């Protein structure tokens, strides 16, 4: 009798949560890390059987929550509200019951190893799963780029995350986070078409400009050429129709938005720009390997799916490194989801009972199994 | 169980047969290729052996150019795969010859071979003792040069690889 | 030459430069040897009130100066710089000009001897300076202790030095710097309080990390057994109110700050740790003179203030050195500023007059007199 | 405040209607300390309605909506939108400022505007902010008589101040400097 | 001419008896000033110094029990001033002896006295430069207590301040 356990594959990502089945190449579910309690204030008209309104739930539910937000940085900040994560996409939005079924958890660069066993402790405590496993999330981006050394990033609503990588271990000294994320772009281009006179206020307002983000923002190959180009023609200003037909009209925004990310102090940050901080990571790594770094930059994320970004990368690594360096950044066909794609191959990828800690590894080892196996 | 994938004992009998010079006499002439090509299995658990062209060095004596420059007209264009090469090359003092594992991932490659292929591809270096080069090619020029194959052999080296000035 | 006029100490240390008066046993000045040069903003700095910002008034430049030192490890690399932190100690932070009284120097840790002329110069030519001298750092810290022969452990906000001595005389073949600098043990302690999640990123928030640095740390007795302690021992946070009245805690991260001393692996260091350094440092020194060396090592500089430091030494140099020797540490009170001290008493003697260089000798001698007075 | 007196029956719509209904906001409109308790001391007094008057002798009476008007002001979720309040408002303004300064604006929290002439308001705000920051650090309000104006009578002491020798916006300097001479005659 | 008040370097001969030290043994004790007052002139066009009780290093012996103690008794109750001081306080780990500016502007003061004074901050602030510290001082009742002469530094003193314990 051969047939195969198809697995779940939830990735926690950085704030913004995915989850699917292992061998099935596209997501069932994926919202932002976001969990309502509930407010006195409005009217609430709690017609489910839980006061926690999750993800989705949430978006439809402005004012009339208290929100907080149990991964943000992906680490997990809070564990009450995070549960209520994984019990929602399991039993409404996966629409299966865990205790037949294998879970791929994802930790996200920068993780204390104390979340491992509380990860570990809840699959099998609240969750039931007969055999699971915690994958490191940089080194799924990397591999679904199909590389083994390099350096890799996230970009997303979350954060920024740079990992440098050997062999698929990751180097630890020169990981870096750029705390400027794709949430203060969002916010940066409503404030600029408010500017502009354009009424967005309501988060269900925030959420079309954060649709405008995806759908008609992108990096520029530099700033004042693009500047000059879009002055001298205001044909190149682009429309948008609302949901309901109401027309909207955005042009220099639309790279003087993602900018800001390759210059921080045009929003008031202290920090690297996302080219000075992975150029900062490759150079706090081991002298031999960097030449191998600055030929495998792989731009995975959110954010990076972006036009001009790899294109302009390419261009500011070549002002920061060295002349004599062969530079080759690399930009994927798909990017927001190649954690997860990594993922879902990773866990239909049957055999060998070194990585996946089935049930009874638990019951003889304890919580402490996680860190003989998920090297 | 997301372990990565292993290795037939095939790829491990071609390596003991490849690792060596052989015997000058008979061996080095019509037995002695220096390339090979892998791929992984379709049931999707084994690493095996492949097609491309394990042209011998007195091939070379017949009608041919050096195998390495004629292996390399049969790489899977959109496939993953690990070549071994015994790459011979003629420093400013003498002559050296060091074997370099091959790791192929191919850009317009499907993710899903990509991912199994790079997990499992240390689970294959960790078998090859023999090995002291590497490297990870994913254009067509990355793998098909002689001279940028010398600089992952870098080191002072300089001169000539595979009898051609680098 | 018996005139009532107080000589002016300055110590360099490793990184941090302290100075003062004479006589007193306390400084008037302590300070990191930190200069902001501009990052990219150069031609919008140049049109202030001044281009070039040092000490703590450059720390209160966010993000557009690439903040650095002169005396980066020990050694200079650049000389303008390191006399623009000289000109702000004396004509800034103490307030005097040295053309009015005479001023005490220290050697800078393992510098080439010709490092001291330049030195020298700067006194006699920019300052106009009537006497000076230039003392062995490690030294006075030693003759503090009331011992003319040991091995002195300097470890500071620059760099970190064994330094033997037997009878007053340094023994400079077997002088180990570990370049682990208390400096950046700071960039460490932030990249841990990362892994609390904690956002602390800011040049203002750095020095709010180096007062938990001197504040909450402590060195474990052994690492694994409190590591494995830290699991069951909620004894273990302690908690920090921040400037605006939000209180933090801090754990792990305590002992781990320390620990990057006896483990620079922890920080990605290929270095071998403090008592490595010191065992490794009377190991290159004569046969016989070693039985001495192992009774008298003296814990100096300011990340040796840190509890459990001492008796953290006691326990290490005792499994690497033979149980046959009489393994002593001595760890005086003052540790952290004992170098200055020293130099404060060695400015308030009156044996022999010209025993200073003076401008009267300089003016037809040279630099190179110094050498003629300065051991 | 319309909106409200709409409770009352008055179909208020024109501006010489909207010239009584300010008026009644500078005349007659106060912020709660607390809302319960100004909705229980209003309810216990005999006297909580009270009329006003047009200038043509026609009478219009107010009540409970002198305060219910301002409230929304500390909590946009009355009228209708997601916001945080002028206090909550202040205070992210205050979290997202330099760890190193937030201190002091704790302290100095300066009332200036037309809506700031509500009795209660300042007095509300550090009631409010007291629950929202840390209880170590002290809060102090500050709310002029003149808060109405405060901001142009700043301005009229700096236009009033000739020490033009270190400014030079003119119509000489002008036609050198461009539009952006603002920007090139300060510091 | 809608323009602020412009100080002139009047101000930086008062200030020389601060930016820099002489000898302790007899040349601080009569040249270490400790506090003087500052004023705007009323051709209303700059800030002055005001020669009313410029406070030094000696008569600390004679009648001024604290140096600033001596100065809050002149200072003017609903009027606005600038001041500077020369603090010394004693640490746990230095000794210092630390330049402050002082911004005297009365709660109750007038409007039209506060803003030209305030906005002459920058103007002096500017050319008191080598201050490490500032007070603000809001009236008598904010500085006549001993104390906040530290927590206006900064607090974090924790020993001793101007000969009185901290």
């Amino acid at each position: 009798d051969e047939d195969e356990t198809t697995a779940l594959v939830c990735d926690n990502g950085s704030g913004l949560v995915k989850a699917g089945f292992a061998g099935d190449d596209a997501p069932r579910a994926v919202f932002p890390s976001i969990v309502g309690r509930p407010r006195h204030q409005g009217v609430m008209v709690g017609m489910g059987q839980k006061d926690s309104y999750v993800g989705d739930e949430a978006q439809s539910k402005r004012g009339i929550l208290t929100l907080k937000y149990p991964i943000e940085h992906g680490i997990i900040t809070n564990w009450d509200d995070m549960e209520k994560i994984w019990h929602h996409t399991f039993y409404n939005e996966l629409r299966v019951a865990p205790e037949e079924h294998p879970t791929l958890l994802t930790e996200a660069p920068l993780n204390p190893k104390a979340n491992r066993e509380k990860m570990t402790q809840i699959m099998f405590e609240t969750f039931n799963v007969p055999a699971m496993y915690v994958a490191i999330q940089a080194v799924l981006s990397l591999y679904a780029s199909g590389r083994t050394t390099g350096i890799v990033l996230d970009s997303g609503d979350g954060v920024t995350h740079n990992v440098p990588i050997y062999e698929g271990y990751a180097l630890p000294h020169a990981i870096m986070r750029l705390d400027l994320a794709g949430r203060d772009l969002t916010d940066y281009l409503m404030k600029i078409l408010t500017e502009r006179g354009y009424s967005f206020v309501t988060t269900a307002e925030r959420e079309i400009v954060r649709d405008i983000k995806e759908k008609l923002c992108y990096v520029a190959l530099d700033f004042e050429n693009e500047m000059a180009t879009a002055a001298s023609s205001s044909s190149l200003e682009k429309s948008y129709e609302l949901p309901d037909g109401q027309v909207i009209t955005i042009g220099n925004e639309r790279f003087r938005c993602p900018e800001t990310l390759f210059q921080p102090s045009f929003i008031g940050m202290e920090s690297a720009g996302i080219h000075e901080t992975t150029y900062n990571s490759i150079m706090k790594c081991d002298i031999d390997i960097r030449k191998d770094l600055y030929a495998n930059n792989v731009m995975s994320g959110g954010t990076t799916m972006y036009p001009g970004i790899a294109d302009r990368m390419q261009k500011e690594i070549t002002a920061l490194a060295p002349s004599t360096m062969k530079i080759k950044i690399i930009a994927p066909p798909e990017r927001k989801y190649s954690v997860w794609i990594g993922g879902s191959i990773l866990a239909s990828l049957s055999t060998f009972q070194q990585m996946w800690i089935t049930k009874q590894e638990y019951d003889e080892a304890g919580p402490s199994i996680v860190h003989r196996k998920c090297f | 169980m997301a372990s990565g994938v292993t290795v037939n004992d095939e790829v491990i009998k071609v390596f003991n047969d490849m690792k060596v010079r052989k015997s000058s006499t008979q061996e080095e002439i019509k037995k002695r290729k220096k390339a090979v090509l892998f791929c992984l299995s379709d049931d999707k658990r084994q690493i095996i052996v492949e097609e491309a062209k394990q042209i011998l060095v007195g091939d070379i004596g017949d009608t041919v150019e050096d195998p390495y420059t004629s292996f390399v007209k049969l790489l899977p264009l959109n496939d993953c795969r690990y070549a071994l090469y015994d790459a011979t090359y003629e420093t400013k003092e003498s002559k050296k010859e060091d074997l370099v594992f091959i790791f192929w991932a191919p850009e317009s490659a499907p993710l899903k071979s990509k991912m199994i292929y790079a997990s499992s591809k240390d689970a294959i270096k960790k078998k090859f003792t023999g090995i002291k080069h590497e490297w990870q090619v994913n254009g067509l020029d990355d793998i098909k040069d002689r001279s940028t194959l010398g600089e992952k052999l870098g080191g002072n080296v300089v001169v000539s690889l595979e009898g051609k000035p680098l």
